[PDB]
């Protein structure tokens, strides 16, 4: 009833006999009509598509992209990486006919918790005047958040930092799900990490 | 005989007569009754001598076709050619696009073909015979005809409010309400493009600084309380303490609680400004992938100041690498006694709106002080006042007054707008050498083509009701007027009688000269004829208004899919005539053609009277420092401008 | 895998495919009475079908090649495997050959 | 040149190579009075001696494969582009397709 499916199902029927007519053989086409062999996205035939592909996202994140006349700066943090992400996702939907994929989701958006750990720090150091240059590279065994209650020096500025990056990952994994989810109303694209 | 034969790649062969007795034996074999080669030597004989020493695959199959439909077999001829042309259509289709002579990116693909077999099947079973003749004859062209099935309707200003305090629910995927900067743009984006889909036109979104001023305190709320924890002071003072602005200032020579009033500034700004920056880029690239409009200017807050610095300084570094935004369009709103003297409380924003324009192209102008936008309900102490601004698209449409409800601009849109061709109503009564009846016959045709016109667009509003709530999901639960208390499957037809109809007009410059020596950029009594013509259109709406029980408007049609769809089919039934079919494009509504000279003081003199004639939309475009737009816009202010676009 | 490359599931997919039916050809090879030649004649009926279904897939492919880069933006510029040695106006036909064709059942 | 891979020259030779005699078959149209025709016998004659080629070629390349990589210690333990990765018992039909064949003229 929404006039984009209307209008998808007038461009199916308008291609699917011209492909039966004059693209398929003559073998071919009596296998199809005899309920033999069914071609799948027949109505995708003269839009020389394909079907799958899983992202490399790493070319997409050190670097930038321009598709069309847009055009996007390199991510630098956890907030625009899992929207470039979405973008890239949403973006070759529309060049391919079936779905889309992320491999290696862990390891692509690694590199930006620690970029997200280094703002915290300097915002610290900017409002506390001190140093801390210690603390960019400072192994860490994991980002779990506790609570305050009892810290002093440079003990509770450090997990401070840790705590902000958390709650900044969190709200970004969340838009994540929610804009994947509400490809409905914007066929919602198929999706998988 | 014959000795080579020369295949379509271009390689060289020797003939073969087994090749073309097993080609007319495939074609015998298809055919009610076959045949022995008793016919088949005669032909091949037939073909062999006569011949050139080197024939092509194609002067082979033009005489093997020749022989088949001139002997006693005229069943074999009509399956040779038929299997002929469709393996030709084959081949030309590994380099070409044949398919679309028939009837890059696959979506486009795909609705060139929904459209291609949608309109001419509307144009035969559902519109009526006169209506149907008027259209064939190049009189009168229906926009977006392609979506008539789908009985859909044009724009609509968004209500943000309800969807930014709501959450929406659109299918599967529901949304709470926003609590930041970061969620209440990227909100408005996700309702920009659900509500693209569902309709054929423009999205707009009016009151951009007064929706999301309430969210850039919550930031700082939000920044306060962190930075209160590490502390472990109490700060429960700051929370309601008023700003003066935004302004981020260094942090170095301060100590105490006067120094993290500060930090917790500058990371609200940082952060407001990110989440502008981002705004654009994802409305750039959605349309790379939608017409999207933002209006402002009319806010005078700590907050709303903010957003309209950010944006308006997002909008100058461009995107990616220093390139230009071509989306979204941005539209500034000025109003005499908030932002545009010098001693008024948005000044600066004013003055960086206008360098701003003078480097990216935006925003544009939209005067609020006309006599046709005024609106007595207005008072400067109100929160809620942006309801009586009116706001405008890029697609220069108004939407403003109403006979049977509020005179406001928010919730409301347009349904449907087709064009008149007036330069063949001129030269179609040429001929006529006494201008008093040849004016009485322009004016006399004008009423027919109107009444048809008027006729045309009831029917279309009639088609366009009778459709269920839930074929438009978004549209007609959060963003129409009395979107809020209609059932899922319940008709539209209680709501739908608060839109407007567009009539609009292409060339005037030309008709003028089809029917005096020149036209209104030139001669005084021409622009008094369109003037009077105008008006006359401008009565007739009224009366259609009137009868038919809807609103009526005159529009300046934008002229982006109705360019040329015009001369050449006059070019090729009245020939050429200098300075009316001779130029490829007509000029467009009421605008001074590019090529007849003239200075932005004379151009805005004479093209001003007519805005107050064109409620359904208006531009004023100048072709060309700050200061060079500070004149125009001083120049719109002078005389009753509407809606100026100057670059 | 990949025949003619190295065992990676990253920037690549499939082309296209195709879906045979089994029990309409297990219905028509069913007034034998032998219980052996029956199975013969299936795998015989079996033997053409598939012989097809790879010819119409091949066909696909073949009209699937001579489509420009420049009608793919995202995907064969930064997307697919060797998408960044190819041109606006170039074919995909140097890297196209890295897909996988699918013949199904039911 | 390589159409499936890098453009070098390292690890990578000829499969085997053949050439075509093309003074007799200008001989054979020699007794046509008409020069273009003469001509054109000539290239008609010379396309079905370069498809018989290509097909000889073609066969040769068939034979050479299933050929253990054992029979070829060294070559396909170390000097070979695809080798390292090739088992003694398993033939080389996955690494004989960066080689070139040749025709040749005199
Ligand atoms: N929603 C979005 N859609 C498209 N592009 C986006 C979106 N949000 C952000 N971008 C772009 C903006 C930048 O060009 C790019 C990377 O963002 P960001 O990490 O802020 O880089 P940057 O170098 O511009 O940051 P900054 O100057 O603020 O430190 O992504
Ligand atoms: N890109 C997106 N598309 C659609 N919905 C989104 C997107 N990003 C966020 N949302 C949704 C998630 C929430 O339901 C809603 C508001 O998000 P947010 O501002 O984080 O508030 P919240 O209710 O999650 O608050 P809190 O996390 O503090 O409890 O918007
Ligand atoms: N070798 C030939 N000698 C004479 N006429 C020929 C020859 N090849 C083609 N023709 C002419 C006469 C036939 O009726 C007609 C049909 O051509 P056809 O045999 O289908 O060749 P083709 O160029 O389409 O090859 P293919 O279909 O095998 O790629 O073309
Ligand atoms: N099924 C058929 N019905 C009618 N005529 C046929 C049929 N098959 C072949 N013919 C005729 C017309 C063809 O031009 C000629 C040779 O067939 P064919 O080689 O398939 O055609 P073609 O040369 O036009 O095709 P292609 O361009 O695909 O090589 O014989
Ligand atoms: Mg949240
Ligand atoms: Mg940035």
């Amino acid at each position: 009833d929404t006039p984009a499916g209307m209008m998808m199902k007038f461009a199916s029927e308008t291609t699917k006999p011209f492909v039966d007519d004059y693209l398929l053989s003559e073998d071919v086409r009596d296998a199809v009509m005899h309920n033999y062999i069914h071609i799948h996205d027949k109505d995708y035939y003269p839009t020389k598509s394909l079907t799958c592909v899983q992202h490399p996202l790493d070319v997409i994140l050190n670097h930038g992209f321009t598709a069309g006349h847009g055009s996007s700066r390199p991510a630098k943090r956890i907030e625009t990486a899992a929207v470039l992400a979405c973008i890239s996702l949403e973006t070759c939907q529309n060049e391919m006919h079936g779905g889309q994929a992320i491999p290696a989701f862990d390891f692509y958006l690694a590199p930006y918790v620690r970029m997200s750990y280094q703002e915290e720090v300097k915002n610290l150091e900017k409002l506390t005047g001190e140093d801390l240059s210690n603390l960019y590279d400072a192994p860490i065994d994991d980002y779990i958040e506790k609570p305050l209650d009892g810290l002093q020096g440079r003990e509770r500025l450090e997990q401070h930092a840790i705590n902000k990056t958390v709650n900044r990952v969190h709200q970004a994994m969340e838009a994540f799900i929610h804009n994947m989810n509400t490809i409905h109303s914007r066929q919602v694209v198929f999706s998988s990490i | 005989m014959i000795q080579t034969v020369v295949k379509r790649d271009g390689r060289i062969v020797g003939f073969n007569e087994q090749k073309i007795m097993a080609a007319i034996r495939k074609a015998m074999l298809h055919t009610d009754k076959g045949e022995d080669t008793t016919l088949i030597e005669q032909i091949t004989d037939h073909i062999s001598y006569r011949g050139k020493s080197q024939m092509s695959v194609e002067a082979i199959q033009d005489a093997i076709e020749m022989e088949l439909m001139k002997s006693a077999r005229k069943d074999v001829a009509q399956k040779y050619i038929a299997y002929r042309n469709q393996r030709n259509i084959a081949r030309k289709a590994k380099t070409r696009d044949v398919f679309m002579s028939i009837v890059d990116t696959p979506a486009g693909m795909m609705m060139k073909f929904a459209s291609e077999t949608t309109k001419p099947f509307v144009d035969d079973y559902l519109l009526s015979e006169d209506v149907r003749d008027a259209v064939m004859h190049n009189y009168i062209h229906i926009h977006d005809k392609d979506y008539y099935p789908t009985k859909s309707l044009t724009c609509v200003q968004h209500p943000l409010d309800v969807i930014l305090n709501h959450g929406f629910t659109a299918g599967h995927g529901s949304s709470r309400p926003a609590k930041r900067i970061e969620t209440a743009a990227v909100l408005a984006c996700i309702s920009l493009e659900t509500c693209q889909n569902e309709m054929h036109g423009g999205q707009a979104i009016p009151a951009f600084d007064f929706y999301l001023a309430p969210y850039v305190r919550m930031s700082y709320q939000e920044e306060v309380k962190n930075l209160e924890k590490l502390t472990g002071e109490d700060l429960s003072n700051l929370y309601d303490a008023p700003i003066d602005d935004y302004i981020e200032k260094p942090l170095d020579g301060l100590q105490g609680r006067e120094r993290l009033e500060q930090h917790a500034i500058n990371k609200t700004v940082n952060r407001v400004h990110q989440a502008m920056e981002a705004f654009i880029h994802n409305m750039n690239t959605i349309h790379s992938r939608v017409f999207s409009s933002i209006n402002y200017g009319t806010d005078t807050s700590a907050e709303g100041r903010c957003i309209m610095r950010e944006i308006l300084q997002s909008t100058y570094q461009g995107v990616g690498n220093g390139e230009t935004a071509i989306f979204p369009i941005q539209i500034w709103k000025k109003k005499r006694g908030v932002n545009y003297l010098p001693e008024d409380r948005n000044y600066d924003l004013y003055k960086l709106a206008c360098k701003v324009t003078a480097r990216r192209f935006f925003p544009n102008f939209l005067n609020l002080d006309a006599t046709f936008n005024q609106n007595e309900k207005w008072r400067a102490d109100d929160p809620e006042r942006y309801k009586w601004e009116i706001a405008t698209m890029g697609c220069r449409t108004r939407v403003f007054e109403d006979r049977w409800g509020e005179k406001t601009s928010i919730a409301r849109g347009n349904l449907s707008f087709s064009t008149i061709n007036i330069v063949k109503l001129a030269i179609e009564c040429m001929g006529i050498e006494n201008e008093k009846q040849r004016i009485d016959m322009f004016f006399a045709k004008l009423d027919n083509i109107l009444d048809i016109t008027a006729k045309q667009l009831d029917e279309r509003f009639q088609f366009q009701k009778t459709a269920m709530a839930k074929q438009f999901p978004l549209l007609m639960k959060y963003l129409w007027v009395g979107a809020e208390n209609l059932k899922p499957e319940e008709t539209i037809e209680s709501v739908i009688n608060h839109g407007t109809l567009g009539i609009g007009f292409i060339g005037l410059a030309e008709c003028l000269v089809a029917l005096i020596g020149k036209h209104h950029g030139e001669s005084e009594k021409a622009q008094e004829l369109g003037l009077k013509i105008i008006t006359y259109m401008r009565d007739r709406a009224n009366e259609f208004s009137e009868q038919y029980h809807h609103n009526y408007s005159i529009l300046a049609t934008p002229a982006e899919g109705l360019s040329g769809k015009f001369t050449k089919k006059d070019r090729k039934q009245f020939g050429v005539i200098p300075g009316v079919t001779d130029r490829d494009y007509y000029t467009n509504s009421n605008h001074v053609p590019v090529y007849y000279k003239c200075t932005a003081l004379k151009k805005a003199q004479i093209e001003a009277p007519y805005h107050d004639l064109t409620r359904g939309g208006h531009i004023f475009y100048v072709e060309i420092n700050p200061s060079v737009i500070e004149s125009v816009v001083d120049m719109m202010d002078k005389y009753n401008m509407g809606y100026g676009s100057v670059n």
